[PDB]
């Protein structure tokens, strides 16, 4: 068990067509701010809108990035969830704009249900049936092919067509082999040999899987779940065109490349084929983006371009800056390092300062969560810690306090314990203010 | 691996090459030759290598007919090839 | 698809004298921008016409970019709108006079005639000759209708289209000539030998009379970059998708110009121009802006429609301020469209089409609520708030939007200017322009 | 054996006790208690490895010891725990971006120990004997492997044979095999079979004929950090670039997916997370970018713990146009605790220079050691430890062993700190290029 | 006749076995105190203990800090490494510039491996391949012949392999290094250079020697030949390739693991015997070009284990550090690197060593100088400056030359300060004229 300044939050704890209980599912306050992230949830499971963004705006260690994580785990595995940096869309590959548009293209996501039905199991002969009169100057012409496949209570003789027995000649496919046969395509495959066939009793690299289990004809109905951007990719490279520069590629290193709005275009027209048809499901997802004034004044145009598009997910921003200016801008100064344009075309989710009892209690959270026990003069000094201080300071001074319990040999967190981690480390504001004192160069 | 068996040990854990001279051989062969001769059909299966999804959708349809939908999904360049009629078009260039 | 920004727009409005409709077609409002988008449009849809500059300007949230996304929607199908922002330019691996060309030639189209034959039967034989190894493969094909039955020889990309989709005896398919289009019908033969291997479950297709060839005429648009891209390299196909077009020789462009000319004096091919629509034009160097002003005077130049929403500005690449962020010689080149602001009346009637749109009742009063609060703050913000109004009301499992829920939606997410009043009223609970920040409570 | 005496030589760890209490003066490190308390707390956190993402600032000013600090920390680590210490300045890179670049620093710093099991036969190879079928399927043979002591015969099954035809193993060359894995390797040439040729090969190589049992048991631990992992799984053919170092901004998806199959692993028992440290010195020379991006990434789970090295005061922040204190930003300092490094008194610089001395092999008189001392406090620490190896080789020259004070006191007049360096540029300024690029070369006029 | 450049007088730094400076020795005269503590400072590189040394030669312009350089290269000798280098050299735009510093670092850490050379050169008589199937050939036999006699050889298949790439047939003299395994095809011989009147062989004489010669030789490599050795993105260093690859390849960031096997692998063959290191000097002339980045990193990498001594050079005073905007340090360097440094300071001249300077250089360069012209060109050496009358002395002897005089006259000096101009006179025509000089 890891703990990482997370993992307390358990999605945002909301009841049914209700408020906001104030302490649950690892959540101490901010009401409105979680009512709000639970109909944007909502909204998101509406399965309906497309380019919805939503700009989280508050100070320091508010919770900006744990309602972004509580709106993921709200929404659940299967949904696609991005998390980003704004820092990160300056790639030197490729440009930010391609960046920007396949991480757009990663929180798409597409499930798709469909039957394989297929013979596997131990091969038990592999008889290559000569015909009558067998045509001249060939030898051994193939009438049909005899596969004797077996597995667990089942055993199945196959009659395969005579252009599957390459195919054996191609996955070197031998009499003790585990193999595996799709019955659409008819292409074998060589899982390995079978435990029971292991003959080269002292040396042998063969790889001996077990026997497979259930009858040999199996037909299942399996579910896949992928992105659209992992579609874009997958169609972007030669899907095995076996020249010279294919394996060129494939052996070099994998260069982002600018992916062209025509093949988004054909992507997009035969997964809503797909989608008419029955057999695809589309979801949006959340790309959430984390100080988003890092971003360039570029990538906050292209954002204006992109929020427009049928495709596009729902977009969360994070920011902490209040009245400043934009990047890439010199003379602009923009709430939240957003431009007013984009500002325009979001809603803005605003989150509040704790108090003291919150605090109190987001330290006993994590002091929980992360198997400490704290007493209670502790926990309330550590309150007026977070009070005077950062709450982040009080957060995690937790695991020091907890070493210099367990080094006295004790499970307790006391009061001497969090004084002498008060000694030991410094907070933001003392090394500021020695910093301040001392002018060696500290 | 006469010199240094342990870091050759260690990359055939990780990659999952039946062959500890397999490294030796690829460092010091020329990168078009290297692309020629790699026919390479068995991998341990115990080895840090693993399968991606994309890869695995790759394998799916490297033989398999048309219509399917992981066939067809992942094949649009021979539909945007055939739609096009970029089978009859002339060179100009 | 989805629900985006612009879905409610299904074309221009206009009647046969080019004069626009109060509301139709999505649009309301906006007269004059709509009769000069109809004129400009008209211009388009004669195409005699070369290389225009028009630039649409106007405050934001006004319907720039829906006055863009109406010409495109009344464009029509097979003639090209490559709509662009302006921070594609600018990329790692073209200039950004290469990647304007190749935007430009996007927007070029070239209808192309073909002759195609069809062959459509039921297979009678399949011979197929291959060497060793696989490489050099050969063979014949006897197909057959109901009246007659012809053998055809069988070439490498024939057969390998047949390999694939498994064509048996008795299957009734279809050939296209001019493209290697192999496509089975299905099965008409329903033979009482089956085969084991497969899992074709094929539907039963009667069998084809008349002639076994058709002749037909197919026709297909191919935009001019797809050309250049082709010609460039051997595999220019790859690259249409990959986007690895780096830096296209001007030698090909002038070649592709003298073919194309041929092939529209041989009565092949001809020429239709569209439109290059650029989002946020304000964004362009000078570079840029020069390319763009010699590049408007070419035979083969498409109309460009600018969208900006800047004032006397700085232009980008410079050290002055000039109108709409463009400089004097280009906007000679341009005639500018404008937009004006809304009044209570088109802000009500847009935001009645947008809930239509979005599948969302109002009443009478919340839809006045909403207009007053589009009209006080911004349009796009309501717009914005119809949706998680909607959420809200299906919370309280009620059908239809209230007014309630438009004040909950107003109280849980804020606005541009309620926003900068919370950050301006809290301002060292946010980091500042200088990156100072109160983070502690105390 | 190739490692010469660095600046850091002299310090194998913390000088703690058991219950995190610093001696005055234990494995190399004199003084900063309660800076070195510090450090056996965030030492007992890295060893604990049950909590990740903790971003330590060591702050302090220059000369102090906060590297030394680092390096006290990475020696007490031990072994098999992936330390990586990089400077700010190598995140600027060419063809991975600067996330990218801290991305792979943070997962070099965190990997997973694996045990392997080998059956080890290695032996000279005597004779192949094959059983040639007569369809070709299962390719007997009769292996005859020979170590000094004893040799059996193995059965070799087709494609054994394949893996010994693929590379050329003859009569007389030492080869090992995996009984369990089937893996194949080629040790060269025996020495008793090396004198049969005249001239040897391009890839001819001589090794010893092993002795003792043919057929060794031995249990190997791998660790393998998650970027290794990463660039394996990022190519077909991955570990070229885990050495030539052209990995190339790898994919999320690759990273997700191997994490997610990290995870799978840990639950099933065959690999274990080892949590590492990852320590940036001089952090002040990152940019704002660089600083955004570590907030994010301190706050996943598969994150390693975080020492930042910082000498600067109230500086301007690179990538901005503000200051801020160490030279990061509030936020950055909001989720960090900052270990501060204090100045030296007189008898922790006379007990450093004696420790560096007594590392160089350096005969120190008294005189001579409290010279040093006093030139310590008075200009600086490093000044007295470059000039004891200098002091030593005039010693050297002058037919001594142990240096005096003349040796000291030639070596101060040979080689200047940074005062007297200054002093002397100011004086004579015309002599040196300004900063309008001005100068007089010319002596008179 | 050889070429003079500008530190070919500079054959050591001149000092006796006791470590004083002689004045006029090694072609150096004066600067004793800088040339003692670069003594003191070959006596550290020559101990081979220590590691990330650095020593800083900060003084005035045309003083001697690269002649002190050189002075500690000729010093070490041929047999330690020295990397000479320009702090404008570490901004590649192939690769990060920490990454060619440390580059530069591992250029400056050197091996001695001692090696045999064992050559069979001449005429193949007899090429006979022994099969001894169990297709494949079990060995091949062959016999090589010069003018001393013959001798045979058992080769095993690959350099049988290696023989028939280079179609090699009987009669053929041909070249085989025993250790390598290289074969090279000389060409035919004279005695069968008449079986044609005209064909495309290349006919070589027969060896006048053995046929067998073994030597020994010592090979000295650096680490960074060891790192880019083993670390190719294409590999294929072996085969002899006279076109170039398809594919270019590009500088990378060698990784620090590759470091560490390098090291490990070096630290083997060490301990063997094999090898022996030799610690070197890496020199940087005019640092304050470094940026503030690649200070920072020299920073870091001066604590290294394995690092060389590095000697700095730099003629600047209260200067902003280049890459910063407000950090005035003494020679362009930063005081967090100024701390680990240790600063020789070097000297300017008066009138008399300038003057020995300038007939140390005209004796250097075989010019014949007249004594009250050689005062003329030590008064035009103060007034100017040392490098414009050591420039000047090549003109004065051309001038000289010209009307067939192996003197250099003081007419000479006069014509050579007429049609060549220093700086100064430069600057007064540049201020006075208007229309860009
Ligand atoms: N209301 C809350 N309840 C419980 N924990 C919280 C709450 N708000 C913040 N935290 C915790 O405080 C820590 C810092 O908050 P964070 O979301 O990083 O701040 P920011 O919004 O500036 O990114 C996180 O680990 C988070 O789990
Ligand atoms: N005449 C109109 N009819 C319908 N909707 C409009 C009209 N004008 C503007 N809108 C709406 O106003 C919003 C802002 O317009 P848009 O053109 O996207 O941005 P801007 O006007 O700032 O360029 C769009 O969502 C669009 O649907
Ligand atoms: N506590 C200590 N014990 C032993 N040596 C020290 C100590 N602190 C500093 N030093 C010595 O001082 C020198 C410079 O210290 P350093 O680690 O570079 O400090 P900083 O990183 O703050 O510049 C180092 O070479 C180290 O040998
Ligand atoms: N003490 C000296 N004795 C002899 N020649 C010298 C002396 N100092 C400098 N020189 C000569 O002066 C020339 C220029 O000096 P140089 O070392 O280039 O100056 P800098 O230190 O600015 O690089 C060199 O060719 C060198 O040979």
């Amino acid at each position: 068990t890891r703990t990482a300044a997370h993992t307390h939050i358990k999605g945002l704890g909301l009841d049914e067509s209700g408020v906001a209980k104030r302490v649950e599912g690892g959540f101490v306050g901010q009401i409105e701010a979680r009512e709000a992230c639970g109909v944007i949830v909502d909204l998101i499971k509406a399965k309906k809108m497309s380019g919805r963004a939503i700009l989280l705006a508050g100070g320091p260690s508010t919770g900006k990035t744990a309602l972004a994580l509580a709106i993921s785990q709200e929404l659940g595995p299967k949904v696609p969830f991005c998390p980003l940096v704004g820092s990160e869309l300056y790639s030197v590959e490729v440009k930010k704009t391609e960046t920007l548009m396949e991480n757009f293209r990663r929180a798409i996501g597409l499930r798709i249900k469909e039957t394989k039905e297929v013979y596997e199991g131990e091969v038990t002969e592999l008889t290559p049936e000569d015909a009558e009169n067998p045509l001249g100057g060939y030898g051994k012409t193939i009438s049909h092919v005899i596969v004797g496949l077996k597995s667990a209570k089942g055993t199945k003789t196959l009659r395969l067509d005579p252009t599957i027995y390459e195919s054996i000649q191609r996955e070197k496919v031998s009499i003790g082999d585990v193999i595996y046969i799709e019955a659409n395509t008819g292409a074998v495959k060589r899982v390995g040999r079978s435990d029971a066939y292991a003959t080269e009793f002292d040396l042998e690299t063969e790889e001996y899987v077990p026997l497979p289990k259930g009858e040999v004809h199996k037909k299942k109905e399996i579910v896949q779940d992928v992105t659209l951007h992992d579609l874009d990719v997958a169609n972007a490279r030669p899907q095995g065109g076996q020249d010279v520069i294919s394996m060129m590629g494939q052996l070099l290193k994998p260069k982002k490349t600018e992916i062209t709005e025509k093949l988004r275009q054909e992507v997009n027209k035969v997964v809503a084929k797909y989608i008419d048809q029955g057999v695809a499901e589309l979801i949006p997802g959340v790309l959430f983006i984390d100080e988003v004034n890092m971003l360039d004044i570029e990538i906050f145009t292209y954002l204006n371009k992109a929020l427009e598009s049928n495709i596009a997910p729902v977009v969360v921003l994070a920011s902490n800056r209040g009245m400043t200016t934009v990047r890439g801008t010199e003379d602009v100064i923009s709430p939240h390092g957003v431009p007013p344009d984009l500002i325009d075309r979001l809603l803005i989710v605003r989150t509040l300062p704790y108090d003291k009892d919150e605090i109190r209690t987001i330290i006993e959270r994590r002091a929980t969560v992360e198997r400490l026990q704290v007493e209670s003069s502790a926990l309330d000094l550590l309150a007026t810690m977070g009070t005077e201080t950062s709450l982040r300071y009080a957060l995690q001074l937790l695991a020091p306090c907890g070493i210099l319990a367990q080094t006295s040999n004790r499970k307790e967190i006391v009061v001497n314990d969090v004084n002498e981690a008060k000694l030991l480390f410094l907070d933001a504001k003392r090394s500021t203010k020695i910093l301040e004192t001392s002018a060696n160069y500290l | 691996p006469s010199t240094n068996y342990e870091l050759c040990l260690f990359l055939s854990k990780l990659t999952g090459e039946p062959s500890l001279n397999e490294f030796f051989r690829v460092s010091t062969t020329p990168l078009l030759k290297r692309v020629i001769e790699r026919t390479n059909g068995p991998k341990n299966t115990d080895s840090l290598s693993f399968k991606t999804i994309t890869q695995e959708l790759l394998e799916v349809t490297r033989n398999a007919p048309s219509e399917g939908v992981m066939a067809s999904l992942l094949n649009v360049e021979k539909h945007a090839y055939e739609r096009e009629y970029l089978n009859c078009i002339q060179r100009g260039y | 698809s989805l629900i985006a920004a612009h879905s409610h727009i299904t074309g221009l409005g206009l009647d046969e004298n080019l004069q626009p409709r109060p509301t139709s077609e999505g649009m309301v409002g906006q007269l004059q921008a709509r009769r000069a988008a109809g004129v400009i449009l008209k211009m388009v849809q004669n195409g005699t016409i070369a290389g225009r500059a028009v630039l649409v300007a106007g405050p934001p949230s006004t319907g720039k970019t829906a006055l863009a996304m109406g010409v495109s929607q009344s464009l029509g199908k097979d003639v090209p709108f490559t709509a662009i922002a302006g921070s594609e330019i600018f990329s790692l691996e073209l200039s950004k006079t290469e990647a304007l060309t190749q935007a430009f030639r996007k927007s070029i189209g070239i209808k192309i005639k073909e002759e195609t034959e069809l062959i459509e039967g039921e297979v009678v034989e399949i011979q197929i000759d291959r060497s060793i190894t696989g490489g050099h493969k050969q063979g014949k094909l006897t197909i057959k209708t109901t009246d007659m039955e012809t053998i055809y020889e069988l070439g490498n990309k024939m057969i390998d289209g047949l390999t694939k989709e498994k064509v048996l005896a008795g299957d009734v398919i279809s050939i296209d000539k001019a493209s290697g289009k192999i496509t089975k019908l299905g099965r008409s033969f329903a033979r009482s030998r089956d085969y084991d291997a497969m899992g074709a479950d094929t539907r039963f297709v009667q069998c084809p009379e008349g002639e076994l060839q058709k002749r037909k005429t197919v026709v297909h648009t191919v935009s001019l970059h797809e050309i250049d891209v082709i010609n460039s390299r051997t595999q220019g196909f790859l690259a249409l998708f990959t986007g690895d077009t780096g830096e296209i020789r001007s030698e090909v462009r002038d070649q592709i110009n003298t073919k194309v000319a041929e092939w529209k004096e041989e009565g092949k091919a001809e020429i239709v121009p569209g439109v290059l629509f650029i989002d946020e034009v304000h964004m362009l160097d000078i570079e840029c802006f020069s390319f763009i002003n010699r590049a408007l005077e070419d035979e083969f130049a498409p109309i460009v429609m600018m969208a900006t929403n800047r004032g006397v500005s700085k232009t980008r690449g410079t050290n002055y301020k000039s109108p709409h962020g463009l400089p004097l010689d280009l906007l000679d080149r341009s005639i500018i469209i404008t937009t004006k602001s809304y009044n209570e009346q088109e802000i009500k009637t847009i935001l009645s089409i947008r809930a239509q749109e979005e599948e969302v009742e109002l009443s009478s009063d919340a839809l006045d609520l909403l207009t007053k609060t589009g009209v006080e703050t911004s349009l796009r913000y309501s717009s914005n708030l119809i949706s998680v109004a909607q959420q809200i009301a299906m919370k309280r499992k009620n059908n239809t939007v209230e007014v309630e829920d438009v004040k909950r939606a107003y109280l849980l997410f804020l606005d541009s200017a309620r926003s900068v009043k919370y950050v301006q009223e809290n301002e060292s609970q946010y980091i500042d322009d200088q990156g100072n920040v109160q983070i502690s409570i105390a």
